[PDB]
């Protein structure tokens, strides 16, 4: 059996993927046939060649049992292959992965820490919820060890089993007690991420863990003051990976506490000044530092400084930092709300940036920036920005227009005017889900429907193919038809409402192929209401109901026949149930 | 009606580009392959794509995408018939047509693009006459290029006078899983190999049913051609009258005619196969191959392709006569028998295993196709009666023929 | 939490996947195909991050090979790029003049290097010396 | 680099300027912006090597648009080379002339074009005929200003039908580009001349002169028959594009022939063995045919009603092929082959090509509506595929079983007893809503219809619009059928759809059904338990208003789109 | 072409 | 060389047997969720023994090991009169398969310590071993915590390796 790299070299000579599959199934059969031989020799390499095909994306379901044999091997390399593809070929829904449970448990008791490192690797990466239930006492046992090669691994494996089994962390509350003085940083890092996890899940764990806040305030201050180590140092910044995790742990702690928030206040005032903002690393330090300050009940001098940190970060030409700065104010929208509002033009600037994510963060933060003060002016930018969106942002903007408008609309008329503007200019981009919301707010509106339905009528004569537009209109014509055609039971002087093209424009939808049939679902509903909402020309609309009783949509064939018997047998009971719908929230 | 005919590769970079109207932009080609990535990966693949108003008529070679672009309501079959012709003429020039054939020989290929088509209108596509003034090694264009006879130049002279015919049968078969024949037509094709002196008018006659019905010999052996498609050189107005196969051939190898007919007689070889697919366990193919055809005839080098499962493993084959190769690369077995006479019936018993774990997805059922070849044997019973050599100089040529029966689409739908 | 890691070529040819989230293979082949398409359809001044479907998707080109992560939308981003770069450093450490063709060849240890660096989607060794030390000792174990 | 190339380009030795221009169009072959070196290769153009002049003609045509002003440095060289006694070099210039599109040039070149219009050799005259249309492509009115239209009409009156066909193909081009102001149609005697010219010209020329016939309509029966008798031998030619152009005018001209004559039946019997043979072609060309065949049976279903077996897909067929064969089987679904089709379609639901399977499920359903004969056996075929327990196979089946029940509602209550147990955790809302109607409409022979809707009444607030509306439909139909066991059921669905639902039509039909139940549920037996009429089916026959137009468009995109020719061109 | 040929008549009067 | 499986109910001593056959000692063993393999190498035949634990969530996955198997061991407990029914159910569930059709059967009447423990004859007829067809079934009363009868079953098994 050939080696891995010999196979890859043959695979690198493959031109056509179909031709490459020929080379796949060439070797794959030999891998299968070797598996029929129950080989232990090349079972190292045949699985390794298989995992390559798995990485090449080929059905390698068959060799998974051999991986269990490679985990249950005795040679270290066969284990070294065996634990790998267990993380590859198996997941929780693989359903055959449960045979690892004995094998790992024996190999959590293997003499070699590297074999146990492989066992903590595989269980930490993909250990199943019941496998997490079946290995919980062993991981904390390997968390009670002194082997920092394993203590760095059993800690994150304990996170995994707390991640997978959320009701399991209470046996790790005793496990985590007072190992916060680790001389190694990596074990100390994993303990922080564990204490990040332990504080995350249960608020009941916060009381035990906010006690040791000044313990790590010291140790984080040790990281700032130990300005160099030969390891952990990137660009003259010592162990930034640990430093952020402490800050994140200091972010989730003290967030409603004050004494711990003041116990962490000093190093926050330190590293907001004692950071090197030159390289990418010190910005990453200072970014979480901003986020730590915003989320805790911090010193006010931190937060004023922190917006001044962010005002710098708004103006750095690094789009990374612009993504960082836009995410920052996107975080602390409500917290320190008006120190964000002075950076408003920077946000309107990033609407004209040439990055998707930057335009994404700016548009959404602009959706967050809308108070009841900037409601008039900024929407005019945003309705312009809605015109200058990408079609991916057009769906995103037009909904987010509707979100902030329902919040802080100074008028109900102008609330209608902007929504009617968006419904004309979004069309196929505005989501159908906001349509019952728009329908609700205009019947939450009680006063302007003669104002509304005319403007509804004035644009639907322009087009019908905007389906969420004409979703909105047909309910308004059915309900507030009396405010459209008013006192016009017979022919009068020609006003723009004419109660027949009113009936023709809905009929135009019913035959038009650009109708979502809930357009036609709303339309027959509007037809049957205008048997009552109109007294002008009924029983010509009965013809339209009667001819629609042979229609091909199932419910719309139900809808016409269920209407028509009222039009044919219970003409007085037509209006006996066509009272207007109630208004809810 | 073409405007810009392009050649792409498997990556989508332009191997060669040539416009004929300028009505399609030259950079439109870069949208085609992502749209080709689009339509295929959604399964909306068609030989015509559209990026707005530019219509993307394309065929696919081994590496190549002969993309002919247009914008108006162009004549579609005008395009693609030219597309296979350009493949053909390149196959006439370049014995393999790949990326090496293009980038090394752009001297002649751009000249071909100038010559074969003007404006979108193909005007000269006969490669044999095209060799006489478009060489890769220039004089005036030949008169045969001007002439209505556009397939055969005058003054062609050989020492001998040999007319080599190849009456080739191609048996289509569709047998379902029920064991009934769904569709078994026969598409036979007579391909001529002419080595003759001068300008002869060859007049051919077969055992045509209609021509024997016009003669009054509609009781003897007469093949019934349901439809034939002939060469250009056959004067079809002369054929429409009285079944008269009269033509001036080109020089060399060419298919004259393409007959097609149905046949309600048995397949030449009946296959019985079984599948003992045991779940998670194994599979067994006790397949036999009986020959229904004539015992004097022998099916040469047959290659029975039976689709096996993909993760099938540990092959075992109890044959009778003939070897099996297992082709996992096609996920199949080729039980090959070299000499298999008529009347013979050879069994093969296959045995694989199957993984005790199931696979993730389905596979589908490909039919079984075999690769038989029977010489000197017209299953339809077609017989060339004569071949009238008519030369103004006047010679006695040597007309020659052999009969070969092969498969067309010999699919037999499995269990 | 790093949800997965992708290393795909200039041609998009994936040289590494590491799903720290359990989603099935069809979904693995769908999602991987999309993001490779997303990143290769993305310019050089596009902030090295994608807000992709509640995943602040981190990309950072270093060579013809491209790089990908899916961080949780509460975590750090430049450090997440530094996580890539620290891993780049560890690939630069254990190999030295770390280069494309033995990514194609010796990928098996690049997973093992990732196994010495990220298990569960998070960092286990914040030193760059101690981790490649341990994989050499297990290589010295062979 | 390029200047060293321009040094070899401004060399005096031939072997240096010959290899220089090869590198330029090899740089153009690899797609380099070599437009900056435009007028410099123009200096090494007027060369004695004819092999070399094609490379510059290749360059000048490609970079005419790029350097429109610099393109004035070739006009003298063209009129120089329209006069050299090699006809190869003259027509080479002529086709280079008309394809170069600079309006500063096209006014000057009409006279050597007019010179080559009346040239001697058929080679350049069939080349010069197209260059008129190339000029009419560039400047249409200059051609009539040059009056080249009649000179093109006189090469129709030439012999050697290759020149005539290249005149016709340019003529049908220019008359298309014309507004049909002075329509270029001729008498039948020129049509007699062209039909005699048919049996001589090339396979391409035979196509283009069948295309002038796409505009003409004969005015008598014998006039129609006699020309069609000479189009008739073209159906035994290897080029299907020759055949497809022949069928197009024969489908056009058969509207003039008398059905009372046997020539009409003779034409149709001579038409079917070609049309089957078109499916023996290459699948792209067959994909051309399958859109054209679709147009035929909608117009003339009589022809190929005897042939179903050739419309059976194979395993190796392309997907666009395999979908279109299923359409013609629907277009040929008759009583004589109900068993052949449904067994074949059952063999097609056994495939992994899901959309082909999804089409094949619709192919059974379109068979069940087209013939009511095997409409029982169609349902029996589908329930087998329901018992395959493949989700999309099931999820396509339930919509179809509904539509059969919408089409043929009468005696298919022996089906729902199987279909009341059909793994109701079906996920696709098109067949979830199909399930609720079939349960709802047939809520008398499904005796436990209340309790199975309880699973469908759990996650009610976030399913769909239709599925929630079908549940609002069926329960009111169920409660009207059984008011005993569904009494709390009809009230809780009004409790969810009228109160805790914002879906306005669900609020519309909710309060309507709530008030109708509150006013008179006994009248609701007349209102909503009303005898629904026979559903008018969707006749997918393309309108003969459009279809007869598309009779003139066969083998063009208008047939392969089944659209009018203007609906897709821009 | 390993298979051999067979000569047809010319006229068949 | 022989592929051997040790199936049966949980707490059957099947891992107690396995380290009595391989090691020779009664090691303290957890209820094994996954499997074990130890090449017991006896009567100059290396028995490759795939001991598989008998808890509920494992019993379906048993079918994955029924390929290239040459010999079975269905360990029964003699102290579970209540579970001999589902042991009999398990046996007929397992033996009725095309994969694992040619592998012989050697039944262990484990845990002979009490008068609740039966002999082989009652367990043979509680499991219905004479209802077997094409089976070289052979019950073997074994004592795992003392090694009694274990090698003698391996002795009988070593005979049935070749034919
Ligand atoms: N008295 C007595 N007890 C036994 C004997 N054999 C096994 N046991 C008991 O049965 C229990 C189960 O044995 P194990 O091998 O550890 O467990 P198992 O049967 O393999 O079950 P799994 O680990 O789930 O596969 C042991 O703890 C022993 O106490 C025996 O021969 N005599
Ligand atoms: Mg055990």
């Amino acid at each position: 059996p050939i080696r891995l790299r010999e196979l890859i070299r043959t695979i690198r000579t493959a031109r056509t993927q179909a031709e490459e599959r020929e080379m796949i199934q060439k070797e794959c059969a030999a891998i299968r046939s070797s598996f029929r031989e129950e080989d232990n020799t090349y079972r190292c390499r045949n699985v390794a060649k298989l995992l390559y095909m798995h990485m090449l994306g080929y059905p390698a379901h068959f060799g998974q049992l051999e991986c269990l044999k490679l985990i249950a091997s005795q040679k270290f390399t066969d284990k070294r292959i065996g634990y790998l593809g267990a993380m590859l070929l198996l997941d929780e829904r693989q359903d055959v992965h449960l045979l690892m449970t004995n094998c790992i448990k024996n190999d959590l008791n293997h003499s070699t820490q590297f074999v146990q490192g492989l066992a903590l690797c595989t269980l930490g990466c993909m250990g199943s919820s019941e496998m997490c239930r079946d290995l919980a006492g062993e991981v904390e046992k390997l968390l009670k060890t002194s082997n920092s090669y394993l203590r760095k691994k059993a800690a994150l494996c304990a996170v995994h089993v707390i991640r997978k089994v959320p009701e399991l962390m209470e046996m790790f509350l005793p496990a985590t007690k007072n190992l916060l003085n680790e001389k190694n940083h990596g074990v100390l890092h994993t303990s922080v991420v564990l204490l990040t996890e332990m504080c995350e899940r249960s608020p009941d764990m916060l009381a035990h863990f906010r006690k040791l806040v000044p313990q790590l305030v010291r140790i984080l201050k040790n990281l700032i003051m130990s300005g160099y180590s030969p390891e952990h140092d990137v660009s003259g910044i010592s162990d930034p990976f640990l430093q952020v995790r402490i800050l994140r742990l200091l972010r989730i702690l003290g967030r409603n506490d004050d004494d711990s928030s003041e116990a962490m206040n000093d190093i926050l005032a330190q590293v907001a000044t004692n950071t090197e903002t030159s390289k990418n690393v010190g910005n990453a330090i200072l970014y979480e530092t901003v986020l730590t300050i915003m989320d805790i009940k911090s010193e006010s001098g931190l937060r004023v400084l922190a917006i001044n940190i962010l005002g710098r970060f708004l103006l750095n030409n690094d789009k990374n930092i612009r993504y960082v700065a836009l995410t920052s104010l996107l975080k602390t929208v409500q917290t320190d709300h008006n120190a964000v509002q002075r950076h408003r033009s920077t946000i309107v600037d990033c609407l004209k940036d040439l990055d998707v994510s930057i335009k994404r963060r700016a548009m959404e933060l602009s959706f967050a920036l809308v108070n009841g003060n900037n409601i008039r002016g900024m929407m005019k930018e945003l309705l312009y920005f809605l015109d200058s969106c990408e079609p991916e942002f057009k769906a995103d903007c037009a909904s987010g227009i509707f979100l902030a408008a329902e919040k802080y609309a100074p008028s109900k008329r102008w609330h209608i005017d902007t929504i009617m503007r968006v419904l004309t200019t979004a069309g196929s981009y505005v989501r159908d889900d906001a349509v019952p919301n728009l329908i609700q707010l205009i019947t939450n509106s009680v006063e302007m429907h003669a104002y509304t339905v005319q403007r509804l009528y004035k644009a639907i004569l322009g087009d019908y193919s905007q389906q969420p537009l004409v979703q909105v209109a047909a309910w308004c014509i059915g309900e507030y038809g009396d405010l459209l055609v008013s006192g016009q039971c017979e022919e009068e002087e020609p006003i723009q409402v004419t109660e027949d093209e009113v009936l023709d424009i809905l009929e135009s939808v019913l035959i038009s192929n650009m109708s979502t049939s809930v357009t036609r679902g709303y339309a027959l509903t509007a037809i049957m209401k205008l048997s009552t909402r109109f007294t002008c020309t009924v029983n010509r609309i009965k013809k339209v109901v009667s001819i629609y009783g042979s229609s091909i949509d199932v419910e719309l064939q139900q809808r016409a026949v269920e209407y028509n018997a009222l039009f044919k047998k219970y003409d007085h009971m037509r209006s006996a149930l066509l009272e207007r719908m109630p208004v809810m929230e | 009606s073409a405007s810009a005919v392009y050649v792409l590769d498997l990556k989508g970079k332009v191997l060669i580009c040539r416009n004929y109207r300028g009505d399609v932009d030259m950079s439109e080609v870069e949208h085609f392959m992502p749209i080709l990535m689009e339509k295929e990966e959604e399964g909306m693949l068609s030989p015509i794509l559209a990026h707005g108003g530019v219509r993307f008529m394309w065929i696919k070679h081994n590496n190549l995408y002969l993309v002919a672009t247009s914008k108006k309501n162009a004549c579609v079959s005008l395009v693609f018939s030219f597309l296979y012709k350009v493949v053909q003429v390149f196959s006439e020039y370049f014995k393999e047509l790949e990326e090496e054939s293009i980038r090394d020989n752009f001297v002649i290929i751009y000249e071909l693009l100038d010559e074969l088509m003007d404006f979108g209108y193909p005007q000269t596509t006969d490669s044999k006459i095209l060799q006489e003034y478009i060489t890769q090694e220039a004089p005036r264009p030949p008169a045969t290029v001007t002439n209505a006879v556009s397939w055969r130049s005058e003054g062609i002279k050989y020492r001998k006078n040999e007319v080599f015919l190849d009456v080739i049968e191609a048996v289509n078969l569709l047998v379902s899983a029920n064991g009934n024949v769904l569709r078994s037509e026969i598409v036979g094709s007579i391909k001529m190999r002419v080595f003759l002196s001068g300008m002869p008018e060859l007049r051919l006659g077969l055992n045509d049913k209609v021509l024997f019905d016009n003669t009054g010999r509609g009781k003897s052996k007469s093949v019934e051609l349901e439809d034939v498609k002939f060469h250009q050189c056959v004067r079809l107005s002369r054929f429409e009258n009285d079944r008269t196969i009269s033509f001036i051939p080109p020089d060399g190898e060419f298919e004259l005619m393409s007959y097609r007919l149905n046949t309600h007689v048995k397949p030449l070889i009946w296959i019985e196969s079984v599948i003992e697919k045991h779940s998670h366990s194994r599979i067994e193919y006790m397949v036999k191959a009986k020959s229904q055809f004539k015992r004097r005839s022998t099916a040469n080098n047959v290659e029975i392709h039976i689709p096996v499962p993909n993760d099938a493993d540990s092959p075992k084959f109890k044959t009778t006569v003939g070897s099996v190769k297992w082709v996992p690369e096609n996920s199949e077995i080729v039980w090959s028998v070299k000499s298999f006479p008529g009347g013979k019936e050879y069994l093969m018993r296959a045995h694989f295993g199957l993984p005790s774990v199931e696979a993730e997805d389905k596979e589908g059922k490909p039919p079984i196709s075999v690769k038989f070849e029977i010489p000197y044997f017209t299953t339809s019973g077609i017989q060339v009666r004569y071949l009238k050599i008519i030369e103004k100089s006047g010679y006695q040529a040597l007309p020659w023929v052999r009969y070969i029966t092969q498969n067309g689409d010999y699919q037999l739908r499995t269990q | 939490m790093i949800h997965f890691i992708l290393l795909f070529s200039r041609q998009g040819k994936l040289r590494l996947q590491k799903w720290y989230i359990t989603l099935p293979d069809k979904e693995r082949k769908k999602i991987t195909r999309e993001i490779v398409q997303i990143i290769l359809s993305r310019g050089h001044r596009t902030s090295s991050f994608v807000d992709w479907k509640e995943l602040k998707l981190v990309y950072k080109r270093y060579a013809s090979l491209y790089f990908c992560c899916a961080i949780e939308n509460q975590d750090n981003e430049l450090l997440t790029l530094e996580i890539v770069h620290r891993y780049v450093e560890l690939l630069d450490k254990y190999f030295g003049n770390v280069c494309e063709l033995d990514i194609i060849f010796n990928f098996e240890k690049a997973y093992f290097i990732l196994d010495e660096f990220i298990i569960g989607g998070e960092i286990q060794e914040t030193s760059k010396k101690i981790a490649v030390k341990a994989i050499e000792d297990s290589d010295m174990l062979q | 680099e390029i200047f060293e190339l321009k040094a070899e380009l401004n060399s005096d030795k031939k072997e240096k300027k010959k290899e220089a221009v090869k590198k330029v169009i090899a740089s153009m072959t690899v797609g380099k912006d070599v437009s900056a070196l435009f007028p410099d290769v123009v200096n090494c153009m007027q060369t004695d090597n004819l092999e070399l002049k094609k490379l510059v003609y290749l360059y000048l045509m490609n970079y005419a648009k790029s350097q429109p002003d610099m393109a004035i440095m070739a006009v003298n060289t063209f009129v120089k080379d329209c006069e050299d006694p090699n006809p190869l070099i003259r027509a080479l210039a002529v086709r280079t002339m008309g394809c170069i599109r600079v309006d500063k040039i096209t006014e000057y070149l009409c006279e050597p074009l007019r010179k080559c219009l009346k040239d001697e050799d058929p080679y350049v005259r069939k080349t010069a005929a197209v260059c008129v249309a190339k000029l009419h492509d560039i400047n249409a009115q200059l051609v009539e200003d040059q009056g080249f239209l009649d000179t093109l009409k006189d090469l129709i009156s030439d012999s050697n039908p290759m020149v005539v066909a290249n005149a016709v193909a340019a003529l049908s081009e220019i008359a298309e580009s014309h507004p049909s102001s002075n329509l270029l149609d001729l008498n039948p005697q020129s049509i007699n001349k062209l039909l005699t010219a048919l049996n001589e010209c090339t396979e391409w020329g035979q196509i283009f002169i069948l295309d002038c016939l796409a505009n003409y309509m004969p005015k008598d029966d014998r006039e129609a028959q006699s020309i069609c008798e000479r189009v008739t031998p073209r159906l035994s030619h290897a080029n299907s594009a020759v055949v497809l152009s022949a069928v197009k005018v024969l489908m056009k001209f058969m509207e003039m022939l008398s059905k009372d004559l046997d020539y009409y039946g003779t034409l149709l019997k001579k038409l079917a063995p070609p049309l089957v043979t078109l499916l023996s072609a290459e699948p792209e060309l067959q994909y051309v045919a399958l859109r054209n065949i679709n147009l035929i049976v909608q117009k003339r279903p009589e022809i190929l009603k005897h042939e179903m077996k050739v419309f059976f897909v194979k395993y190796n067929d392309p997907i666009y092929v395999k979908l279109e064969k299923l359409d013609i089987m629907i277009r040929l679904a008759s009583q004589a082959n109900i068993a052949q089709v449904l067994a074949e379609l059952r063999e097609y639901a056994t495939e992994v090509d899901v959309d082909f399977v999804r089409k094949a499920v619709r192919a059974i359903g379109r068979c069940a509506i087209k013939v009511e004969q095997s409409a029982e056996r169609c349902v029996s075929t589908l329930l087998d595929l329901i018992q395959t327990k493949v989700n999309y196979v099931v999820q396509e089946a339930i919509v179809v079983i509904k539509d059969i029940f919408r089409k043929y509602p009468n005696k298919y209550e022996s089906v729902i007893a199987t279909l009341c147990e059909n793994l109701d955790s079906l996920d696709e809302p098109e067949a979830r809503a199909a399930m609720i109607w079939i349960v709802g409409e047939y809520a008398e022979r499904i005796d436990n219809a209340d309790e199975l809707l309880e699973s469908f009444l759990e996650g009610f607030h976030d399913k769909s619009t239709q599925v929630q509306l079908q549940l609002l439909t069926a329960i009111v139909k169920l409660f009207l059928k059984k008011p005993t066991e569904t009494q709390e059921l009809v009230q809780q669905v009004l409790s969810l759809a009228t109160q805790d639902s914002d879906n306005p039509d669900l609020r519309d039909r909710g309060y309507i059904y709530w008030r109708l139940l509150s006013t008179d549920p006994v009248a609701a037996k007349e209102v909503v338990l009303a005898e629904k009429p026979l559903i008018s089916e969707e006749t997918d026959l393309i309108e003969p208003t459009l279809l007869d137009e598309l009779i003139c468009y066969i083998g063009t995109l208008a047939s392969v789109y089944h659209k009018p020719p203007s609906a897709f061109v821009e | 072409t390993s298979y051999d040929y067979c000569r047809v008549p010319m006229e068949d009067g | 060389e022989m592929r051997i499986l040790m199936v049966g109910l949980d707490a059957a001593g099947k891992t107690t047997i396995l380290y009595k056959l391989k090691l020779g000692e009664i090691v303290t063993t957890i209820p094994t969720i996954g499997f074990n393999v130890e090449t017991v190498e006896y009567k100059n035949i290396s028995f490759t023994v795939w001991d598989v634990g008998g808890l509920d969530k494992i019993r379906p996955l048993w079918r994955h090991y029924f390929q290239n198997t040459q010999g079975l061991i269905f360990v029964v407990d003699s102290n579970d009169r209540e579970r001999v029914n589902e042991a009999r159910e398990e046996l007929m569930r397992m033996l009725a398969e095309d994969e694992l059709r040619d592998a012989v059967l050697l039944v262990f009447a484990n845990k002979q310590d009490l008068p609740n423990a039966m002999n082989a004859a009652e367990i043979t007829d509680k499991l219905g071993l004479h209802s077997l067809r094409h089976r070289n079934w052979y019950i073997q009363a074994t004592c795992a915590t003392s090694g009694d009868g274990l090698y003698e079953g391996l002795d009988w098994l070593s005979n049935q390796l070749r034919n």
